[PDB]
């Protein structure tokens, strides 16, 4: 079991990106998948998760209006779309699979997002 | 929200290192410790106050109750030089602590 | 324990309707294939012996494992006895609301060698002690404690290399059955804790090294195996669909009823 | 001296066992008590309904 | 000093043995028994109670109560198919999760007959006729009503008695079948077709629903108990 | 005919003109406690005409976008007459029930309900680290209702009311293992269930333990055409059977 993320991306201030996390080695619709953001000088930060079986998403109250989580059961991928990109949204984004109660046993390798002109 | 207060530690090899992190309120032993390698991979070390994950060597140990918690590495190696976070699993949302990097002493 | 055999059947043309029923009565139809078609007479020698309640549950299952270190402070193990920390035995016992059984208890104790610094480490065989403390008795706080005397608490000693230790425990309860589920509180004010945690008072199990640390540290691990004997069960219950989250309660994150297919006619 | 002699599980022979301990909670498992009563789960109705008759009058 | 000789198998822990062991609390007085209703003696009485089967798995119906309802309407042609699924009670994802299919996932072999009950949850002014067929393997799936009438079928006329039972019988070369997906011991297909149409009056809704139940007969049997592949664990629950 | 019943209990009577059979328990009828099964030494109180009678709860409305309802059973009648006044003054008590759910419509309406009585139905919380509070688990003689969606984890002490999991983490189609009955509007009009006393102890405190839960879940939703009557209610009446009490103290 491992999670495989997409490549690094680059965007303009005001554009939109879309990252992915291809999960393999387990039944995709059983476990929820969470998204974590790490700015390069500070600590980790939780964004939200999506229940893949019922397509129900729940966000942190800071990223409520910018992020959009989707998934599909056929190709076993979980997507995350960032919108209205500012200079604060240039960080490393991890996908993690939540364990029994509150634990993140399996993580992705991280994608580097950066905004520039 | 629970503030998770934990910046850079220095220790030689074969020594005992102690990393601690302090919450704001009582979280009742729901603390997890992670390890981020310098290439950028994160893994779970201790999924309770003290319970080790399967695949983790016996150098790592945890202790604490209430607000004050700690992580101990009794014999430092070159494989254990990474960044360590602490995360609480008590209230919504999940909050991670700041990093704590290890380095060689001299 | 034999199953029922089929009888022969003839072509029928009658006002009797075995197939037509009413499922709104809360009653399952008792029809056989010798009512809706022409069958031959076979005699079955199949048994229903391996699906009994005794044959389903009387098998050993690991419920916990804990570690403790030979030359460390804070190096002895404890465990508050329950059956709700592993996923496999928790789902088997929770197909029934009430259970009543005797118990059989087996321990598997291993050891490992830790990186010391002395030259020519050479240790004898290790002896371990497992003490059971009923609820209300005194607890040990360190390894060289007075509470390991075991004047009235039952305990077992075991030397490494032999067969694993094994005891037998009767039906130790206050009520007439063990309860897997409890819809209520502890207080009469209906505050505080809710659920099966209000009924779990079965004791604590302590583990230590009897030998002293000679020259190298040793990290031992004991695995605990439960085995129900003389089982009675009441009020069956649907099996659990969502994954388990906690030990104390029932809480879950919702999941679909099955996996999906592409159309209603695809096989 | 006790010595219950029962039959062995075979398809379509005796074995011997003695109890050694004074407590009944320390015997072997039962494994040979075969009882079925499925009528309390599949027909828990007050008025009995015959199979070949219509269910609703 | 009686001379003995120890055999292989000494000082081993086989987890499904049956021995006597000394008690830890001698002369313990247990609580006396009580008459509690609903005592289960065999697991083959749980599987004989019928439960609703989710036929309508269409990838947006599984997290709802629409998975259990089979849509039935008024057509303009004749002979259309209602549903269809293969008869694998422990491997097919339709019957994987029901009260019969969860007991079957603890065992390896199974043998016996299977009931299938169909309740018409439409209006009291609606009529209809259906064909409930079962086809043994060797050919493919029946693609027409003319292919499916050559197997074991029943013709169901709705009315006052709103339920019908299709009893698929035990037709097999071996005495037992495998619970897991095996091509050697396949069991066939269950289909449903329109015999006549659904004819409704005016001011009645022309779209109805059908529930389906599944249980076992009195000659059902299981064998070779194993562990279920459904529950799973990474760390301890605390 | 097998479509008519009449149940007389105390000074109350239920008549029905189209119905299925009456489902009784796990095959057992309610009866008083014996002498070789009792544990409390003082003499029990058996009033048995003042408490063993039909009490009708409030009515709910069956809509097209409706998901389900539930009641916790020795708590709904905790303010009902002399049954709720004996529970306050006594410490122990045991009781079997008879439940009559009734819902009438025409021959132009369609729908289907599952009426099931589940013992020891622990409900789950939305926030995975807590347990729900008392006001969310049950109201007195008023229904708590399921939802067709999922409750968020940001709510601390609420019940997870995803209806397809039935609140307890199981499959809702497997709820037919309990004593149940269906109300099909094509053929049926009411469902009658008789339940004995099910517990692991001979008597229990009726305020910090609810040992029965009545769930009503529409598997096939309500449907009608334009002109038909849109308001369709569902009414529940519950009568205690063979109730007795021990341990008389102050009123609590
Ligand atoms: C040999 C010395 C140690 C003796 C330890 C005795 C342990 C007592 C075990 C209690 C069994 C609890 C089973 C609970 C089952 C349930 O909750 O359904």
């Amino acid at each position: 079991v491992q999670l495989q993320q997409s490549a690094a991306e680059l965007a303009r201030p005001g554009a939109s990106v879309k990252m992915s996390c291809k999960a393999s080695g387990y039944t995709f619709t059983t476990y929820t998948m969470h998204w974590v953001k790490q700015r390069p000088g500070q600590g980790l930060e939780w964004i939200g998760y999506i229940n893949p079986s019922s397509r129900y998403t729940e966000y942190n109250q800071k990223f409520k209006d910018k992020t959009t989580l989707t998934a599909d059961k056929s190709s076993s991928t979980a997507y995350m779309q960032l919108s209205s990109l500012t200079f604060e949204d240039s960080a490393v984004y991890y996908c993690a699979r939540r364990s029994e109660a509150d634990r993140f046993v399996y993580w992705g390798q991280g994608t580097l997002v950066t905004v520039s002109a | 929200d629970i503030q998770m207060t934990q910046s850079s530690l220095s220790a030689s090899l074969g020594d005992r290192v102690t990393i601690s992190c302090r919450a704001s309120q009582d979280i009742s032993n729901y603390l997890n410790w992670y390890q981020q390698k310098p290439d950028g991979s994160v893994k779970l070390l201790i999924y309770y106050t003290s319970t080790l994950h399967s695949g983790v060597p016996s150098r790592f140990s945890g202790s604490g109750s209430g607000t004050d918690y700690s992580l101990t590495i009794n014999s430092l190696e070159q494989e254990d030089i990474a960044t360590y976070f602490c995360q609480q699993g008590n209230t919504f949302p999940f909050t991670f602590g700041g990093g704590t990097k290890l380095e060689i002493r001299r | 324990a034999r199953v029922a055999d089929t009888i022969s059947s003839r072509p029928t043309n009658s006002e009797s309707i075995p197939a037509l029923t009413a499922a709104e009565t809360g009653h399952t139809s008792q029809v056989v294939p010798s009512d809706t078609m022409q069958t031959r007479h076979v005699k079955n020698y199949h048994s229903r012996s391996e699906s009994s309640i005794e044959n389903f549950l009387c098998r050993s299952a690991c419920v916990y494992y804990a570690t403790y270190t030979n030359n460390s402070k804070k190096g002895f193990a404890e465990w508050v006895i329950n059956t709700r920390q592993v996923a496999q035995l928790r789902r088997k016992l929770e197909l029934f609301t009430y259970l009543r059984f005797d118990l059989e208890l087996t321990f598997v104790i291993t050891s490992a060698q830790q990186p010391s610094t002395a030259s020519s480490v050479d240790a004898p065989v290790q002896t371990h002690q497992i003490m059971y403390v009923p609820p209300g008795g005194p607890v040990p706080t360190k390894v060289k404690d007075y509470a390991w005397q075991t004047s009235t608490n039952p305990s077992v000693f075991w030397t490494e290399g032999n067969a694993p230790p094994r005891m037998s425990i009767p039906f130790i309860s206050i009520g007439n059955a063990y309860s897997c589920f409890y819809d209520g509180w502890t207080q009469f004010s209906r505050n505080g804790v809710y659920g099966i945690n209000t009924l779990n008072n079965m004791g604590t199990l302590y583990m230590r090294h009897v030998n002293e640390a000679g020259q190298g540290p040793i990290k031992s691990t004991v695995r605990i195996y439960f085995k129900p004997k003389h089982v009675k069960a009441w009020v069956p219950r649907p099996p659990r669909l969502c994954q388990y989250e906690k030990q104390k309660n029932v809480n879950f994150s919702p999941i679909g009823v099955t996996t999906s297919r592409t159309d209603i006619i695809t096989t | 001296m006790g010595a219950q002699v029962s039959t062995q599980k075979t398809g379509a022979i005796h074995y011997t066992n003695i109890n050694y301990y004074k407590d009944a909670a320390s015997n072997s498992a039962n494994r040979q008590d075969f009882t079925q009563d499925p009528g309390k789960f599949t027909e828990p109705v007050k008025d009995i309904m015959v199979k070949t008759m219509p269910a609703l009058n | 000093g009686l001379p003995v000789m120890t055999t292989p198998g000494s000082t081993q822990f086989l987890t499904s043995d049956d021995f006597q062991s000394p008690s830890a609390m001698p002369q313990f007085d247990v609580t006396p028994e009580m008459q509690i209703p609903g005592r289960v003696n065999n697991l083959m009485e749980i599987a004989e109670v019928d439960s609703v089967v989710p036929v309508n798995n269409t990838e947006d119906n599984v997290s709802s109560l629409k998975a259990y309802q089979i849509p039935v309407q008024s057509n303009s042609d004749n002979g259309k198919q209602v549903f269809g699924f293969p008869l694998q009670p422990g491997a097919n994802n339709v019957l994987n999760r029901t009260l019969l299919g969860e007991i079957l996932n603890y065992y390896t072999h199974w043998s016996g007959s299977i009931k299938l009950t169909f309740m018409f949850c439409g209006s009291a002014m609606a009529t209809g006729k259906f064909l409930l067929a079962y086809s043994p393997p060797g050919a493919g799936v029946p693609k027409n009503r003319k292919d499916a009438m050559l197997g074991t079928h029943v013709i169901w006329d709705v009315g006052l008695q709103s339920s019908c039972v299709l009893c698929v019988p035990w037709i097999s070369q071996t005495h037992y079948r495998y619970v897991v997906e095996d091509e050697y011991t396949a069991a066939g297909y269950v289909t449903c077709w329109y015999q006549t149409n659904i004819v409704v009056p005016a001011d009645v809704q022309s779209s109805c629903d059908i529930l389906c139940f599944v249980s076992a007969c009195n000659d059902f049997s299981v064998r070779m108990l194993k562990d279920t592949p459904f529950i799973r664990q990474d760390t301890f629950y605390q | 005919s097998d479509r008519v019943r009449s149940i007389t209990l105390g000074n109350s009577t239920i008549t029905t003109q189209e119905c299925a059979n009456v489902v009784v328990g796990y095959g057992v009828w309610p009866e008083y406690l014996k002498d070789n099964e009792a544990t409390a030494e003082d003499q029990p109180t058996q009033p048995d005409v003042a408490t063993c009678r039909f009490y009708t709860l409030e009515s709910v409305q069956w809509m097209k976008n409706s998901a389900g309802w539930w009641w916790k059973l020795p708590d709904a009648l905790s303010q009902m007459g002399l049954f709720g006044q004996n529970m306050q003054y006594h410490y122990l008590g045991r009781t079997g029930y008879t439940i009559h759910v009734q819902c009438n419509a025409s021959k132009f309406h369609q729908g289907c309900l599952l009426v099931v009585c589940v013992p020891e139905a622990e409900m789950g919380c939305s926030n995975l680290n807590n347990t729900p509070e008392f006001s969310e688990l049950s109201g007195g003689d008023s229904a708590r209702m399921f939802t067709d969606t999922q409750v968020g984890e940001s709510n601390a002490k609420k019940v997870q009311t995803a209806v397809w999991n039935a609140g307890m983490g199981v499959g809702v189609g497997n709820l037919t293992i309990f004593p149940h009955q269906w109300i099909n509007l094509r053929t049926n009009n009411s469902a009658t269930l008789v339940m004995p006393y099910i517990n692991s102890v001979p008597m229990d405190n009726m305020f910090r333990h609810n040992n029965l839960t009545l769930m009503i879940i529409p598997f096939v939703p309500l449907n009608y055409s334009e002109g038909s009557s849109p308001y369709v209610p569902i009414t529940v009446t519950i009568a205690p059977m063979c109730a007795e009490y021990n341990g008389l103290r102050l009123a609590s």
